[PDB]
RNA sequence: UAGCUAGUAGGUGGGGUAACGGCUCACCUAGGCGACGAUCCCUAGCUGGUCUGAGAGGAUGACCAGCCACACUGGAACUGA
RNA sequence: CCCGCAGAAGAAGCACCGGCUAACUCCGUGCCAGCAGCCGCGGUAAUACGGAGGGUGCAAGCGUUAAUCGGAAUUACUGGGCGUAAAGCGCACGCAGGCGGUUUGUUAAGUCAGAUGUGAAAUCCCCGGGCUCAACCUGGGAACUGCAUCUGAUACUGGCAA
């Protein structure tokens, strides 16, 4: 349950004097499969380098989500930039069904049956997050009546 | 009766050729909005009684002209 | 304008909440009242109050549990725009069964667990969680 | 409509045996199996989620002898079902004639087994069934005929049969070479290195 | 006048026919009244083949009705009480 | 925006121009070869691309392409074209179905035969 | 395309049809329809349903069944339930 | 449908392998010949042209074309936008229309409720049954989200009154 999984790498340029120098993008999340998902990114002029930088900003920055057994207690939707996703509980006839780079974050963080599809840019770098904001925000099916009872 | 209709008048200067409005609301079936919908009917008022503005009673009955197969019942309220 | 007013109702909560603001006041009427009620029964308002007697004023007390409002969003649902009628079959549950619908019926506005079971329906006032 | 090109090539390319060679030895080797399913055989697969799921499905399907089209529906009925899709697939394969031959023994290898089917040497409650498809179901007993019996093939079929795991869902014989399906195979006998919601996955976009 | 017949909703070579009352002078496979029972003629020795609501077709003969000579067999074969 | 608005004019589907007046939806057309040109072809490539003008079996006078490695085809020539633009050669928007009436397979051609219309060598 | 309408809209009476009826006629009234879109123009048989879509929708109306219309084109009647 | 007879005997092709995309090398060619769904390949080491070996995918089919919907939240009712990306009429008054503060009474059209009739059969779906399986055939339910009549409910909307 250490479970980790990249997302999207992706070069860029910087452009000086001499030429245009590269780097890579790495944009992973890691998650222990029962709550607490994270994502990270970092950068650097090698691979390696990057995806290993990465998994390490998902280390730490690694929020965690009030699950309601192997899925979501109600529909929620997330909005990050131009990303704006939305996903259901569904109870599940098998579910998990999702634009892969949400299946991911959704995946390693525990929910075992979703159904989500992705509106706007599907710009990975912002749905993840768009998405760990949409668990995030979610409400405590029961710490409702928290909120309520008074 | 069998069902009655409502409506104001808005033609009397017709030798019994009084027509009736029957303003209806309806759910927009798209857009959900309820819009008014009216229905004109050409409507048989024996020795023409009533007069533009009156509201009243009306019920379907057989032909008596190429356009009138209702006739009145009754009246409701008069000058408005 | 003035024209909708319980939207005017909903907002002054969901601004005044954001607001972390303890009261919130504003023009009353039978309507709101009968609302204002609901929020408090089922407990998304502290409590509400009536001082008024020709110019009413109907005034609510705001509710904060940990840090937040009680009030995660109030959205108007019917409007004069355009007004939503729902059977009782097609009564919507918010947030799966948590928060609440306002629905008006020929028997007083409840809340769609109350409706529910009622037996009945109505206009949809606004959706609270 | 049957693969019948060199069956071990498959499982070298799927990266695992399939028994389709099943026939005498095992753990193959003494045929060259992984390191080159062809020419750049040497060369590492990476490859998409995409690579990996088909490949699955494919793996799969290169087991049972099934080509794309009945698979397909195979799939298209397991959703249909109640009760999990990936499981469900793997119902309906197994209830496979064929299938429920050589998991009877009766036959070598599956590909033999439906050979037999095929050539009407076998019989459901009494009567001859000889398309590999035929669904069977709980409590069914299939048997081969008494024309052509104890004959060369079905005797080591039966025998290396014992040498494998042996089933449980269903009673076979050896003497009379009758067998009673007694019960739909469950998601936990059978499987452990085959990737339902993979295949799922694959024909769920 | 209004008849009471077979309709072959069969299949090429596996026959299968609703009984059926309707307007005599319309397409055998086409409108009628109302369906009355079906005579399945492959039914097979096992159980069912024949179902046949006897006394909505009493009705319509006391309606009018007229009846097939294939009906007419499958009636009084269906014995009638049992 | 508005509810009222939209009721008054409903929203309506931008309708699709198709791309290939194969007239009215056909998988393919007939026609004779009118000129058997050939031309070369927009800013980054360079060649001489052999294409052809024909009148269609239901008039439309349009250019074709000759898919292949050469081609045995004149003016008069009868042929078969079909859905197939050339991006490259700027208004050309089908192609010219070789081996069909009078337009013939390419010689030799052993990989992707069926493409290009040629016979199965005689293994 | 912004106006359209003289049997036009209604009344009375005769005639008429298996029947109600401007169906027709004579006379009287001056009506009737129309931006909730008449008139004019373009296109088209309608339905059950069919394909697609998570739905809402979109697209569609072979094959089956229902209704309608047509029978070389235009027009007419006779017979007959 | 059953029984015998002979011999593996009469029975495999099509597209693809640069990326999207499952599948890679050699030879030829040299901005030519040519490819191309989109990006784009070809000017001497071309996994993109053409042939070859190998491989991937389908299989009595395979490819290409044409065609509807899908992905397209890209006409956004559900479900979108207009400062600088497409988009606020140069500004104002104002008929129709849309919308309208607040109390009470009344009305009961909208709205809501139950009852009843109707919503053909086939189809679709659910559970079975019959053809060696299946396609196919078939029993029975379910569904037809609709319409209409009656009776009721009065909070909201509309009518009337003050
Ligand atoms: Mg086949
Ligand atoms: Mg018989
Ligand atoms: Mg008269
Ligand atoms: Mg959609
Ligand atoms: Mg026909
Ligand atoms: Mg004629
Ligand atoms: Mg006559
Ligand atoms: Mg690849
Ligand atoms: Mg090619
Ligand atoms: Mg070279
Ligand atoms: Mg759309
Ligand atoms: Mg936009
Ligand atoms: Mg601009
Ligand atoms: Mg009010
Ligand atoms: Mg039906
Ligand atoms: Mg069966
Ligand atoms: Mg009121």
């Amino acid at each position: 349950e250490l479970q980790e999984k990249l997302i999207a790498v992706n070069r860029v340029s910087k452009t000086v004097k001499g030429g245009r120098i590269f780097s890579f993008t790495a944009l992973t999340v890691v998650g222990d499969g029962n709550g607490r998902v994270g994502f990270g990114y970092g950068k650097a002029r090698e691979v390696p380098a990057a995806i290993q930088k990465a998994m390490e900003k998902a280390r730490r920055n690694m929020i965690n989500v009030a699950l309601n057994n192997g899925t979501l207690q109600h529909p929620v939707k997330g909005v990050h930039t131009g990303s704006r996703v939305f996903m259901q509980p569904a109870s599940e006839g098998t579910g998990i069904i999702a634009g892969g780079a949400m299946r991911a974050v959704l995946e390693v963080a525990g929910v075992h049956n979703v159904l989500a599809k992705a509106y706007g840019s599907t710009n990975p770098i912002n749905v993840v997050r768009a998405t760990i904001d949409g668990l995030e925000n979610m409400n405590s099916p029961e710490m409702v009546a928290a909120k309520r009872g008074k | 009766k069998i069902r009655t209709l409502q409506g104001r008048v808005v033609s009397d200067k017709m030798e019994k050729s009084i027509v009736v409005a029957i303003e209806r609301f309806v759910k927009h079936p798209i857009y959900g909005k309820f819009i008014k919908r009216t229905t004109k009917l050409h409507v048989h008022d024996e020795n023409n009684e009533c007069g533009i503005g009156d509201v009243v009673e009306i019920r379907e009955c057989r032909p008596l002209s190429k356009t009138k197969s209702w006739t009145l019942v009754r009246v409701v309220e008069k000058a408005v | 304008s003035m024209q909708d007013p319980i939207a005017d109702m909903l907002t002054r909560i969901r601004n005044g909440q954001a607001a972390n603001k303890a009261a919130v006041t504003m023009p009353s009427s039978k309507l709101k009242v009968a609302i204002a009620n609901v929020l408090k029964e089922e407990g998304f308002i502290e409590d509400f109050k009536v001082e008024g007697d020709t110019k009413p004023e109907l005034e609510l007390t705001l509710k904060y549990f940990q840090g937040k409002a009680v009030v995660e969003s109030i959205q108007r649902v019917s409007r004069p725009g355009l007004r939503i009628y729902k059977r009782k079959d097609e009564l919507p549950k918010v947030m799966a069964g948590l928060g609440i619908a306002v629905v008006s019926t020929s028997k007083g506005v409840m809340t769609d667990r109350a409706a529910r079971q009622a037996g009945l329906g109505g206009e949809i006032i606004c959706y609270v969680a | 409509a049957r693969y019948l090109g060199p069956k071990l090539k498959l499982s070298r390319r799927e990266g695992t045996d399939l028994f389709l060679k099943s026939g005498v030895r095992a753990i193959d080797t003494k045929c060259k199996i992984e390191q080159a399913p062809g020419q750049h055989g040497a060369r590492k697969p990476r490859l998409s989620d995409y690579g990996v799921q088909l490949r699955e499905k494919q793996k799969v399907r290169r087991i049972y002898g099934v080509l794309e089209r009945q698979f397909r529906n195979y799939y298209k009925e397991a959703a249909r079902l109640k009760g999990n899709t990936g499981e469900n697939l793997l119902a309906l394969l197994e209830g496979r004639l064929d299938n429920v031959v050589y998991r009877m023994g009766f036959g070598a290898t599956r590909a033999e087994a439906r050979q037999l089917v095929s050539h009407k040497a076998i019989m459901v409650n009494g009567r001859v069934v000889n398309i590999a498809s035929y669904q069977v179901s709980p409590n069914d007993v299939v048997s081969i005929r008494e024309k052509a019996k104890k004959q060369s093939r079905v005797k080591a079929a039966l025998e290396l049969a014992e040498q494998r795991e042996k089933p449980t869902w269903l009673e076979v014989d050896a003497g009379k070479m009758e067998g009673t399906f007694k019960r739909k195979p469950e998601r936990s006998d059978l499987s452990a290195d085959i990737n339902e919601h993979l295949i799922v996955e694959l024909y769920s976009k | 006048m209004v008849t009471i017949r077979l309709a072959r909703h069969g299949a090429k070579k596996r026959p299968f026919y609703q009984v059926v009352v309707a307007d005599s002078r319309n397409a055998r496979n086409g409108r009628f009244i109302e369906r009355v029972g079906f005579f399945n003629p492959i039914a097979s020795e096992k159980e069912e083949g024949t179902r046949l609501d006897l006394d909505r077709i009493a009705h319509w003969v006391g309606q009018g009705a007229t009846i097939s000579d294939r009906v007419a067999a499958l009636i009084k074969e269906v014995n009638k009480a049992a | 925006a508005t509810v009222n608005q939209l009721v008054r004019k409903p929203r309506a589907r931008k309708v699709a121009k198709s791309n290939v007046p194969a007239l009215e939806a056909c998988p393919q057309k007939r026609g004779v070869c009118t000129r058997v040109y050939t031309t070369t072809p927009k800013k980054p490539n360079s060649a001489l691309r052999k294409v052809c003008r024909v009148r269609l079996t239901n008039g439309f006078e349009v250019t074709s392409y000759i898919g292949g490695e050469g081609h045995n085809l004149q003016e008069h020539s009868v042929i078969l074209i079909r859905g197939g633009r050339v991006k490259d050669l700027p208004g050309v928007r089908y192609h010219t179905v070789r081996g069909a009436l009078d337009c013939s397979g390419v010689k030799d051609r052993k990989q992707a035969r069926s493409k290009y219309g040629v016979k199965r060598p005689k293994a």
